């Protein structure tokens, strides 16, 4: 669905090119068998003596057409298989998101989620053409950020406030673990450990590299826990419906 | 005639069948295994067993089509 919506041109090109290649192969086979049958004749008829001489020049043209179209195919299909990587990483994030939603769903009978709702949400992010937003580099990162925002704004409302903050924090960390550097992940992991008390890490800070984590340290060291929790929702840049 | 030579080389381009006659065994192995084993497997499981089978084919060294599609091969 995502490849269709993002670029269905390459799809329809692939199907039409494959079908036309098969049609050209079969009709060239028909021409070749006709030529073989006429070759079996000593000289053939007028349709065979000179008429299929020019028809065989047409066969040359048909072979040239098949060569150029298979060249186009070998130019196009590798590009398709090259650019499916972005949609692959989208799926990589999405499967983790779905597993996390199922993990929430098994905790309480009300928090369940079906595949259809997730598919509808993923259809929606594309259907909703957001206004000029932050320059999230290329298309894949932008639509991944949109997908995270939409899965939040759709499946947050089914959770109470505690599970809302749990899911917001988990999803923000899940996004930032891959979209950012390993230092970012280590700092947020040890800070979350600091937030917990049964298990905790080493209080650590980095200067002038991760600017938001500076605000996080400011919040935590002041023992303002509610601000630390709602920071994830504040900087995740969505409105609670 | 002159066109007879241009078709002479085209009919002599049977090198494509020559190379195809080298990976038939591996492709048939993969297709038969797909038909029998993979009836009850999911997409992730099917992909894992396909990569396992391809690595096994490499370890035993028998030619198989890299651009293999089970649907299109049958």
């Amino acid at each position: 669905i995502t490849l269709t919506e993002e670029n269905a041109e390459m799809q329809r090109k692939r199907e039409d090119l494959i079908k036309l290649n098969t049609e050209y192969k079969l009709k060239l086979k028909n021409l070749e068998k006709r030529l073989l049958e006429e070759l079996n004749n000593s000289q053939g008829n007028m349709l065979e003596n000179d008429e299929l001489m020019v028809t065989l020049n047409n066969l040359k043209k048909e072979a040239m057409n098949i060569e150029k179209k298979l060249s186009e195919s070998e130019e196009f299909f590798p590009q398709f298989d090259n650019l499916v990587e972005e949609y692959s990483i989208i799926g990589k994030h999405s499967v983790k998101i779905f597993s996390m939603l199922e993990k929430f769903g098994q905790f309480h009978w009300f928090y369940g989620i079906s595949i259809g709702q997730f598919l509808s949400c993923f259809k929606r992010v594309f259907i909703k053409k957001s206004r000029e937003t932050r320059a999230a580099r290329t298309r894949v990162d932008e639509i991944l950020w949109l997908l995270y925002q939409e899965v939040y704004c759709q499946f947050s409302t089914a959770l109470d406030k505690k599970f809302k903050m749990i899911m917001a924090m988990t999803m923000f960390c899940l996004y930032k673990f891959d979209i950012e550097s390993e230092q970012y992940k280590e700092a947020v992991l040890t800070m979350i450990g600091v937030l917990s008390e049964s298990s905790d890490g080493v209080p650590k800070l980095t200067v002038d590299t991760n600017n938001d984590l500076r605000y996080l340290w400011d919040y935590v060291t002041t023992k303002s826990y509610i601000s630390a929790l709602n920071w994830f929702k504040n900087e995740f840049f969505v409105d609670e419906w | 005639k002159s066109l007879t030579f241009e078709k002479e080389r085209w009919l002599n381009t049977t090198k494509q069948f020559s190379k195809t006659s080298q990976e038939l065994i591996g492709n048939c192995i993969i297709s038969s295994i797909y038909e029998t084993y993979f009836g009850h497997l999911n997409e992730r499981e099917r992909a894992d067993m396909l990569v396992i089978l391809k690595r096994l084919l490499g370890k035993f060294a028998v030619k198989y089509d890299v651009n293999y599609r089970f649907i299109d091969y049958l």
